């Protein structure tokens, strides 16, 4: 719709167009930016959309050429890219999978129940921490008032 | 106990409760009847010695017993 | 590594030994260790409730 | 932090939904408000603020609706009046059923040998039961001057 | 939701989870008027796409 | 060591073709294949319980 | 008469019945399906060429773009299977197929072609199946069970009771189409007949027939016989047939012949009707009053006005008598009515029925059809024309067609695709037929119904719709149909199909890790029947209706093996002899019994065909001819069993065995187990772990050997012949000359499977069995696997039972194991895992696996080698370090006087992080085998270039040692063609071999015969060259990695878990058991002789659980093993062989009859001394399943060791040292070790990891977590006054993350106290409740 009003927009038949076929293109290229913009959970650019079809196109014909499948030593070399950027690539377009997927190998369950926390400090630490707050504390008043002020500063 | 114990037992409850039901079925006590209690016909006595109390003939008999059948 | 039950108990858990698997809690606090001991000990609950 | 996009190993991100909802939503009021700059027709506006009604109410419910909005899986998407209800949502699930540190379990046993007031029970169970009661005590009897 | 909890199948359903309701009032009362508003004014649209 | 009893289908109904064997004794085959049918009821009921 | 290779032990066999079909390949149901479904195949049936036939040839948008068929192959595998099992591919096989993209002109209806571009195009790559049924999908070998659905054709279902609560029942007939639009006819309460096409609303059903240009009258003369009524002089007269009339009550007297053969008011007797057959009447007049209700079928108008006068199907009256009477109606056709046989049905639809001819019926099933859609003449009739009866929208398949016709009792196998008039017709007065009272209804369980798809007709369907959703891009492409450009392979896309096939193969509720745990448990895995998973019915929908078992699952599904838990009976086991009928079906075999003789020929019955024969039974004794020896002997007709005379019957059972499965056929003493035992005796021996020094049954089944054999873990002789080298990793037979090919001769090498991991985790090993220079005839088992002993299954080892308290320690159901069972390691069992650390790509940099690790001195890092991975050998325990690896790790943002710390200690803080792979705590095994995996991008380490050293030495030493053999046979050919013109014998071996082609001779077609066989030679020579330098080059070249990852690490642990108190334990008759004393030698139990009883049982187990049989198989252990010692003593008092002949035979012959006699008077004495040292352990005995060994036999048995005839020996204590009173039970009972081992389920989490959105914990390595501590444990601690303890059960232990800390601040302080604050789930929930429209709040106060 808003691809269509932009062609309405910027439409004139002096030169001899038929409007049907003239706003298609706006509408095919309007709804292309949407897709490649706004569909993609975390949001790639267009020249990254670009490469991705890109080599799935080349994917095809390899996996058909070259019978079996394609390495990414060989679309290297089909499409002509540092043998990096295609690692990359391949890394980066794929989708995020539903932290609600069901992992039904148990009683009832979900993937977003296995993922733990990672930051969290152990109760071992924290009790070390306090610890060893205490231990400097009495080493430092074991000092001169003059000694802990300034190591406390500094 | 056990998950087969459990099913020992309903198995049990289960033949006991057909078994129980189908001595009930079975008369074996009454008066005699001398005559259909449907179609007013005779019950041969030879018929009532097999079964003391047969309300009914054999032929009305099976006619409820097949009318039963489709279980209305 | 079995948690060696009593046998008394079992009737009161229902539970045979074929297999079957309970698990050990602890309490941490002091008043859940007074009633883990005055009111859920083994030899306090000898009468069924019902 | 409720619905978060966790890093899996490989670059695979594994987030939850009602990042996919907002989503919609936010794209659904966005195209709205783009739509009104230009004032298009009202067929046009009418179909986005439905679009955006559909959006909306399945970021509550994701039911009543009629027809629920299924994610890239074929399964329906979950929504926030969805992550309270059931079985596995919070109540149930998460406010009566809770994981509990400092237990344990085995197969269980016989054990005559005892009276009736004590369970048997293994050594490395216990101490991997009673760490921190170990712990103290060790800090007691100076038998480990840190912790550590 | 209406007094109906099924929608069924199957007709039965025993032990099982057996014997179960839930009372609902005030929810049929107006279940039972938007079916028979449903029919009888005519038939309405659903979804947006349709619409 | 008695015989044991009839064996009754699942359906509820009881089959009338008694086990005339008992565990001591052996049971052909016709005789543990009817026992199978109330033994496999109870558990498919202790099942659901 | 027995091979040399089964006399090393003869099994002795009771079991009379001389058997006549040996078991079949057990695996066949596997293999003879994914055989059908992958094999070039010149005809459109079974096979992927029904998939190509049935998308193509295929066609453009209607403007000849046309893509057709050609052919297709299965290409070689790149990775064979045990290379795709060690690197992780699937071992699939690449896929061909060589379409046709022909094109014809644009204004040319059939002219000739104008372009044809052929090619072969790739797409997917069906997985190939390994030798034993088991696919390798992701590694992991997986297999496919079969399923079990409902044979799309007719069912009369009932649904009885419950509807209409009146109790009466009704009677819903359904004719399902393989594709196409259901038909389903119902009764309401009402009776009227109902109709109804897909599942949409009802209606009566007449209108189908009228529908079907039938008008009242012929649906009233389809549905009713006649009565007639005439006028003939007086008063309506009648015709009277005597059938009609039985048991009803009359509203006349039976007048004729001037005389009451009946009186008035009586209901007819059968009498009534015997006399009036010997009356012969054809006419008796009655009143009005009897015609006063009939029904007038045919239509009657005036013959003078042609007004009508009676309408078809209305009840007449006096009045309409007189008005159809005077202008001329002699005839008056009525229904033959009935409350009993002949009920008003199709009459009271039509009196339902609003339409009356073809036009409105049309009609009314065109709107309902379509709602709204107007009526229209050819709308309707075309709608009507392809609802059922038209080749594209509708298709009973042939099996469709069979269940059809058979169903209504029709003679014809096959016939139409759809449906027609008489069929329809013949449904409706079979329901019909139902519901008065002759027949029956077909209940959902029985196996005329239930047809097993398997893996290649599964796996075909797959393709099915792969070959589907390509047509569409396809169709697509050649909208815009190019002539000359686009090849018949840039429309194709591969990974649409490919993705779907592997979707089945690896994702399905049938695609499902194997059981590998034991040979048993393989082969009654492969061979499975389930109903569940996609087409089949699930759980809840389904429904008891097929929990069950039916009187037709005799010989076609094993009664007695069924896992119970969740989903019993939807999980039967196919039985031992039975097959999968033509179209699909089960079937099994009987004997074809002629007048009174039972011939030999064997005869497949399938489900629906059992019934119409009556079938004899397996214990029938006949004496030697085929005669039965009575004149009655017990038989089954339809479901129901009864004596039969000798001259009825059709067909013998085959064996006793066939209506149990192999799982519960291995078990002893079947006949005296309730079934319920028996099924968890057969449910826990699929479970058996593959113990150490696997013993052999000491009372087993007789099919213990097929089912070894027939599994794929013992490797049976592909030839036979002479054992040249046996050797601890291979056998190198030399084939016979009877069996040895001309061509290029040589020998057969059999490269054993030695250690490796199995899917459940044990250890999968095979030993030899056969020592050097032996013979070896063909089919025999050389190399034991796990749990076979020289080719007998022995799951468990036999050891010294005995039943008797014993102080408790066995309470419930436990058993109490001395410990000369745990000295000896016959329990020991071997555990074998693949512990993985691989090497990621994070962003800020690489992890290595560098052994030089921080914050881990040498004390640790002693093991590791130089590139940290631990040396092949290490002896590590619970903790040690297996991989070294350090992460990158920036941003150290160290703290306050941790900082001061620092200052004073000058210790850097590295930005390197350890992350190493550390054993599991709790294991301590061997680290037998390491293997490195590497992207093609990182340079290989140190040790990754050993292993491909080594492996490669492995390799080119393998490759060599065939490439030997191979120009020898080529050596052997060219000698034999040197014999022929210029054979010189024993001066061309003198001179080195390779000096014979170099050799001269006459210039005949011999000469050229060296020419070309020297072209075979060198080409042999430079062919295996390559193919060295093929090997060398899949080991030296790259891997393929996940995305992301540089380089995996396996280290493979060998754990050895020995036995101990939680091990459960149990016998084969499903008698469990938690092992719970492991008690010195001298506490236990022991005979007057001084052996010491090993497991001391429970005997309060046996009289509660009718399974007796487990007390008979002690007393015959104990006699077998008397057998055993008798044997021991005459052979270690080394007599003579005579003196083991006489005895031998003795043991051997033993009384009743049997099917057995061995003669040892053949044996040469090396052989009975052979003999002899394999039975000393024990006589092994054994027992045909429902052909047992006969309690008269036992005790004959053991007479003949010494042993107490009645079984029972005194017992004295071990302790007290005095004799317990009343004799107890003794024996050898086998027992298995259920891998339920304690050391897998023992866990204890004091404070691990924890959750990322509910913090809750959530460990992983053992659920390294706490117990769920649900609701209902909830209910319990509010019970008691427990309000502390819950507290801290669900608010300081479980959840809210400032009180856990303060929890363990405060122990580790001893302090017990509980600074409890909030959860962390509740406030989860604000927020959630809060993020929709709902202010949640906290009054403050
Ligand atoms: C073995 C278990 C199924 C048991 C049947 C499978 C099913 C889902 C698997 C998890 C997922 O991979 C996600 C996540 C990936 C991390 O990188 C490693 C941890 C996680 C938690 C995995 C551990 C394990 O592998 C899981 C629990
Ligand atoms: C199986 C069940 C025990 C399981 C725990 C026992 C407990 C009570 C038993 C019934 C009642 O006694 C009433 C009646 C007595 C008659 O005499 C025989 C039939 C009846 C129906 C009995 C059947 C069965 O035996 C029951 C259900
Ligand atoms: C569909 C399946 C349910 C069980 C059947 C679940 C359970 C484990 C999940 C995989 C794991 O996360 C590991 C891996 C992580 C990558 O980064 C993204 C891909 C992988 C392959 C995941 C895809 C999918 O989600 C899996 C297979
Ligand atoms: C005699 C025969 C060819 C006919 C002339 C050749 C062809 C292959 C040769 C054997 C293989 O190498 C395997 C085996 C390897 C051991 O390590 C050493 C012994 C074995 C038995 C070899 C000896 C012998 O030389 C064989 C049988
Ligand atoms: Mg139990
Ligand atoms: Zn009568």
């Amino acid at each position: 719709n808003i691809g269509l009003m932009k062609a309405v927009d910027k439409f004139e038949y002096r030169r001899g167009y038929k409007f049907s076929t003239y706003a298609t293109w706006w509408i095919r290229q309007a709804i292309t930016r949407s897709i490649a913009d706004q569909a993609r959970t975390i949001r790639i650019p267009v020249h990254m959309i670009e490469t991705i079809n890109k080599l799935n196109r080349i994917s095809r014909q390899m996996l058909q050429e070259m019978g079996r499948e394609p390495t990414p030593e060989e679309l290297a070399e089909r499409m002509l890219m540092p043998e990096d950027k295609i690692r990359k690539v391949l890394k980066i377009a794929k989708e995020p999978i539903s932290m609600e997927t069901p992992i039904g190998d148990d009683e009832d369950s979900h993937l977003g129940d296995f993922i733990e926390d990672t930051t969290l400090e152990l109760p071992l630490d924290s009790a070390t921490t306090e610890s060893l707050r205490a231990a400097t504390h009495d080493v430092l008043a074991g000092l001169t008032a003059r000694e802990a002020k300034v190591l406390r500063m500094r | 106990s056990d998950e087969a114990d459990e099913a020992y037992s309903v198995t049990e409850q289960l033949t006991m409760t057909g078994i129980n039901r189908i001595r009930q079925k079975i008369n074996a006590h009454g008066i005699p009847v001398y005559l259909c209690e449907a179609c007013g016909n005779p019950i041969p006595e030879a018929r009532r010695k097999i079964f003391p109390g047969v309300t009914l003939c054999v032929e009305c008999q099976a006619y409820q017993e097949r009318q039963r059948k489709h279980y209305a | 590594k079995a948690i060696q039950l009593h046998p008394l108990v079992c009737a009161a858990y229902n539970a045979d030994f074929d297999g079957d698997q309970m698990a050990v809690h602890v309490p941490l606090t002091l008043e859940a260790q007074l009633e883990a001991r005055a009111l859920m000990m083994s030899t306090n609950n000898i009468l069924s409730p019902a | 932090d409720l619905r978060p996009l966790v890093p899996l190993d490989g670059g695979r991100f594994a987030t939850s939904d009602l990042n996919d909802l907002y989503r919609r939503v936010i794209n659904r009021n966005n195209r709205l408000k783009r739509l009104l700059d230009l004032a298009a027709p009202d067929i046009i506006v009418r179909n986005e603020k439905r679009m955006l009604q559909e959006a909306v109410d399945a970021l509550l419910d994701n039911g009543r609706r009629g027809r629920a909005i299924t994610g890239s899986n074929k399964r329906p998407l979950k929504s926030l009046a969805d992550m309270i209800k059931g079985k596995q949502g919070r109540f149930r699930q998460n406010l009566l059923g809770k994981r509990v540190d400092y237990s344990g379990r085995s197969v269980i046993t016989v054990g005559p040998y005892l009276r009736l007031h004590q369970c048997g029970l293994p050594k490395k169970m216990a101490l991997e039961l009673f760490k921190p009661f170990i712990y103290g005590k060790l800090e007691l009897r100076g038998l480990a001057t840190t912790i550590k | 939701d209406m007094g109906i909890q099924v929608m069924e199948e199957a007709p039965d359903a025993d032990d099982l989870m057996l014997a179960e309701n839930t009372a609902d009032e005030d929810a049929a009362e107006a279940a039972a008027q938007v079916l028979s508003s449903v029919e009888s004014e005519i038939g309405r649209t659903t979804d947006p796409v349709r619409m | 060591a008695g015989m044991r009893g009839l064996m009754a289908k699942p359906d509820g109904s009881i089959i009338e073709t008694p086990i005339t064997a008992n565990f001591r004794e052996g049971l052909n085959v016709l005789q543990y294949f009817i026992s199978t049918h109330g033994a496999r009821k109870g558990l498919a009921d202790t099942a659901l319980k | 008469v027995y091979s040399y290779t089964e006399k090393k032990r003869i099994r002795k066999d009771f079991g009379k019945r001389p058997q006549v079909l040996d078991v079949p390949y057990l695996l066949s149901i596997q293999l003879d399906s994914f055989q059908k479904f992958i094999e070039q195949d010149p005809e459109g049936q079974y096979g992927l060429e029904a998939a190509f036939r049935s998308v193509f040839p295929i066609q453009s948008y209607s403007g000849n773009s046309e893509l057709q068929y050609v052919s297709y192959r299965l290409g070689e595998p790149v990775f064979d299977v045990q290379e795709c099992q060690i690197r992780g591919v699937t071992y699939s096989a690449p896929l061909r197929v060589k379409l046709r993209l022909v094109i014809y002109e644009r204004e040319a209806p059939e002219g000739t072609v104008k372009d044809i571009k052929e090619q072969e195009v790739y797409m997917g790559e069906i997985p190939l199946m390994t030798d034993n049924g088991t696919f390798v999908i992701n590694g992991t070998e997986r297999v496919i069970v079969s399923q079990l659905h409902r044979s799309p054709g007719v069912f009369f279902d009932s649904d009885k009771g419950k509807t209409h609560s009146s109790g009466k029942v009704l009677y819903n007939a359904r004719i399902i189409p393989y594709r196409g639009s259901w038909l389903d006819f119902e009764f309401d309460p009402k009776d009227n007949l109902f109709v109804r096409i897909d599942r949409r609303r009802k209606l009566p059903a007449t209108i189908i027939l009228r529908a079907l240009n039938y008008t009242t009258e012929q649906i009233l003369d389809l549905f009713f016989e006649k009565v007639i009524f005439e006028i003939r002089d007086n008063k309506l007269q009648m015709e009277l047939v005597p059938e009609r009339l039985r048991g009803e009550t009359a509203s006349f007297d039976i007048e004729a012949n001037g005389k009451v053969y009946v009186e008035k008011g009586r209901r007819i007797t059968a009498r009534h009707i015997r006399q009036l057959e010997k009356d012969d009447v054809k006419l008796i007049e009655v009143p009005v009053e009897y015609i006063a209700g009939k029904v007038v079928a045919k239509d009657y108008i005036d013959e003078s006005t042609g007004e009508l006068i009676c309408a078809a199907n209305m009840e007449l009256s006096l009045d309409l008598l007189a008005k159809l009477s005077q202008s001329g109606h002699k005839r008056i056709e009525t229904l033959f009515t009935n409350d009993l046989d002949h009920g008003p049905y199709i009459s009271e639809t039509l009196r339902v029925d609003p339409t009356n001819d073809r036009l409105s019926a049309l009609v009314e099933i065109y709107r309902m059809m379509r709602p709204g859609e107007p009526p229209t003449r050819e709308a309707a009739e075309s709608l009507f024309e392809n609802l059922f009866f038209s080749e594209d929208r509708y298709d009973l398949s042939a099996v469709g067609r069979m269940k059809f016709n058979r169903s209504l009792l029709r003679e014809e196998i096959e016939g139409s695709g759809i449906l027609s008039k008489d069929d329809i017709i013949d449904v409706m007065k079979k329901l019909i037929d139902i519901r008065n009272g002759k027949g029956e209804v077909d209940d959902i369980d029985h196996l005329g119904n239930r047809r097993i798809r398997s893996v290649g007709e599964m796996a075909e369907n797959q393709f099915r719709v792969g070959l589907v959703r390509v047509e569409r891009a396809v169709k697509e492409r050649l909208s815009l149909g190019d002539l000359d450009t686009l090849m018949p392979q840039d429309m194709i896309n591969a990974k649409p199909i490919s993705a779907a096939v592997k979707e089945f193969f690896g994702s399905s509720q049938l695609s499902q890790f194997m059981d590998q745990n034991n040979p048993l448990s393989e082969i009654t895995h492969k061979r499975r029947i389930s109903a569940l998973g996609p087409g089949g019915l699930t759980r809840e929908r389904a429904g008891f209706e097929v929990r069950d078992v039916h009187p037709t699952h005799y010989g076609r599904v094993c009664p007695i093996e069924t896992p119970e838990g969740p989903n019993i009976g939807l999980i039967n086991s196919l039985s031992v002899y039975a097959q999968t009928n033509e179209y699909g079906f089960l079937e099994t075999p009987y004997r074809k019994v002629t007048d009174g003789v039972v011939t030999d020929e064997i005869h497949y019955l399938s489900a629906i065909e059992e019934g119409n024969y009556v079938i004899a039974q397996a214990n029938s004794n006949l004496d030697e001819e085929g005669h039965f020896v009575e004149d009655l002997v017990t038989c089954r007709s339809k479901g129901e069993s009864s004596l039969f005379s000798r001259d009825q019957v059709d067909y013998m059972d085959v064996s006793t065995q066939q209506v149990v499965s192999v799982g519960a056929s291995l078990i002893p003493f079947l006949e005296h187990d309730d079934a319920n035992r028996a099924l968890m005796g057969a449910n826990m021996q699929r479970q058996a772990v593959p113990t150490l020094r696997a013993d052999k049954p000491l009372v087993g089944t007789g099919m213990e050997r097929a089912v070894a054999v027939d599994s794929g873990v013992t490797a049976v002789a592909k030839r036979g012949g002479v054992v040249q080298y046996v050797d601890a990793s291979r056998i190198v037979i030399k084939v016979n000359e009877d069996e040895m090919y001309p061509g290029e001769a040589g020998i057969d090498i059999y490269n054993l499977t030695k250690y490796t991991r199995s899917n459940q985790n044990t250890c999968i090993n095979q030993m030899p069995c056969v020592s050097l220079g032996e013979p070896v005839e063909r089919g025999d088992v050389l190399a034991d696997g796990p749990s076979t002993d020289l080719g007998e299954l022995a799951l468990g080892q036999n050891m010294r039972v005995a039943f008797m308290p014993w102080n408790g320690y066995n309470f419930e159901d436990s058993i109490l194991v001395s410990e000369r069972v745990v000295q000896e390691d016959r329990f020991t069992t071997i555990h074998i895992q693949e512990l993985a650390c691989v090497s990621r790509d994070t962003k800020l940099g690489p992890e290595e696996i560098t052994a030089d690790i921080p914050n881990v001195g040498e004390a640790a890092l002693s093991k590791l080698d130089e590139s940290g991975i631990v040396y092949i050998g290490a002896e590590v325990t619970g903790g040690d370090i297996l991989v070294g690896k350090v992460t990158p790790k920036g941003e150290t943002q160290l703290t306050p006087e941790e900082k001061l710390l620092r200052a004073i200690f000058g210790e850097k803080a590295s930005d390197v992080k350890d992350s190493s792979l550390r054993v599991p705590n709790g294991v301590s095994g061997t680290v037998i085998d390491v293997q490195v995996f590497t992207r093609d991008g990182v340079e290989k380490d140190k040790r990754a270039l050993e292993i491909e050293e080594m492996q490669l030495k492995q390799a080119k030493k393998d490759l060599s040692e065939e490439l030997q053999i191979l120009e020898a046979g080529l050596f052997s050919r060219i000698r034999a063609v040197l014999v022929a013109g210029g054979v010189e014998a024993e001066k061309l071996d003198k001179l080195p071999r390779d000096r014979w082609l170099e050799l001269g001779l006459t210039d005949e077609e011999k000469q050229n015969q060296l020419e070309q066989l020297a072209e075979q030679y060198d080409e042999l020579k430079h062919e295996f060259e390559k193919k060295l330098e093929a090997k060398r080059r899949k080991i030296t070249q790259g891997d393929d990695l996940a995305p992301g990852v540089l380089k995996i690490v396996k280290v493979y642990l060998a754990v050895k878990r020995r036995i101990q108190p939680g091990d459960k334990m149990a016998g084969r008759h499903g008698n469990k058991g938690v092992i719970s004393k492991i008690n010195p030698i001298e506490d236990m139990p022991y005979d007057e002789n001084g052996t010491p009883v090993d497991i001391v049982l429970n005997p309060l187990g046996v009289p509660s659980r009718m399974n007796i049989g487990q007390i008979l198989e002690t007393h015959l252990g104990m006699a077998a093993k008397g057998i055993g010692d008798k044997i021991n003593a005459m052979l270690k008092q080394q007599q003579e062989v005579a003196k083991l002949r006489e005895f031998i035979q003795r043991a051997y012959d033993l009384g009743a009859d049997v099917r057995q006699k061995v003669d040892l008077s053949t044996f040469s004495d090396e052989e009975v001394m052979r003999l002899a040292e394999n039975l000393r352990k024990g006589m092994p005995i054994a027992t045909p399943v429902f052909d047992g060994a006969k309690e008269a036999e036992i005790k004959e048995l053991l007479k003949l060791g010494d042993l107490p005839t009645s079984g029972q020996i005194r017992l004295y204590d071990g302790r007290t040292g005095e004799q317990f009173e009343r004799p107890v039970t003794v024996g050898y009972m086998y027992m298995l070790k259920l891998n339920h081992l304690v050391d897998d389920k023992m866990h204890a989490r004091s404070t691990g990891s924890y959750s990322l959105v509910t913090q809750q914990p959530l460990g992983g390595k053992a659920q390294f977590g706490g117990q769920r501590f649900g609701e209902m444990e909830v209910w319990a601690l509010e019970a008691y006054g427990a309000a502390y303890t819950l507290q801290e059960m669900l608010t300081v232990k479980s959840d809210d993350v400032n009180g856990r800390t303060k929890m363990y601040k405060n122990i580790v302080d001893g302090n017990h106290q509980m600074e409890p604050g909030m959860p962390e789930s509740f406030n989860v929930l604000l927020k959630e409740i809060r993020s929709l429209g709902i202010n949640i709040e906290l009054e403050d106060e």
